[PDB]
């Protein structure tokens, strides 16, 4: 969540 | 920058910017732990490529190490320095990536639980917990520690001791504590979709 970012 | 003649070849991939999302996800950054991506060599990694979106069509693959974003070196960039660089307005998105392999045994599991049936597993590790990986005490990942033979996971057969857990019902487990990971696995409902890869034996 804070460590995987979806773009 | 060379950054050439490494273990894996590099390549500049151009993504068009004509509206819409990249369809990719990144983990890592110098301020983060990016296990199981680049265990010896930290950096920014493509952790997820949406099928079959912009990133997929462009040739980007899960495991790709991002070296540069539009000419900007990001090998030492923090997670947010990398994110902002990928979000900055540009005519075209140029990504210098290194073709590092995806973590071994990477696969998604869909596990069905009958109503009233429990999962029957326990996990170890987590951020700021006790080392869940006997081979590596710097690793703060989540691993399967026990599997009950009669539980849902046991009857499914695919979850086993040693596997690293990466995400649960589309929710990433990276940087999460043991307890935070446990509450995710408990509130999962009738169907457990879990992303795993090999961890230890």
């Amino acid at each position: 969540s804070w460590f995987q970012t979806d773009l | 920058a060379a950054a050439l003649e490494g273990p894996y070849p590099v390549e500049e991939i151009r993504l068009p910017r004509a509206g819409g999302p990249l369809g990719l996800s990144i983990v890592g950054g110098s301020d983060h732990s990016s296990h199981p991506f680049g265990v010896q060599e930290p950096g920014v990694f493509i952790s997820k490529v949406l099928p079959r979106g912009l990133a997929a069509r462009s040739g980007l693959r899960v495991g790709d190490r991002i070296l540069a974003v539009n000419g900007q070196d990001v090998r030492d960039a923090t997670h947010q320095e990398a994110v902002s660089a990928l979000l900055r307005p540009c005519l075209e998105l140029s990504l210098l990536v290194r073709r590092d392999p995806a973590p071994p045994g990477l696969r998604e599991l869909c596990i069905q639980k009958a109503p009233g049936e429990r999962l029957g597993i326990s996990i170890r590790g987590g951020a700021r917990g006790h080392a869940g990986n006997p081979r590596d005490p710097t690793d703060e990942g989540i691993f399967i520690s026990k599997v009950s033979p009669t539980g849902a996971a046991g009857r499914d057969g695919r979850l086993r001791v040693g596997l690293r857990l990466l995400e649960v019902n589309q929710q990433s487990l990276l940087g999460l504590t043991h307890g935070e990971a446990v509450q995710l696995l408990r509130s999962v409902g009738d169907t457990l979709t879990v992303l795993v890869c090999d961890g230890f034996e």
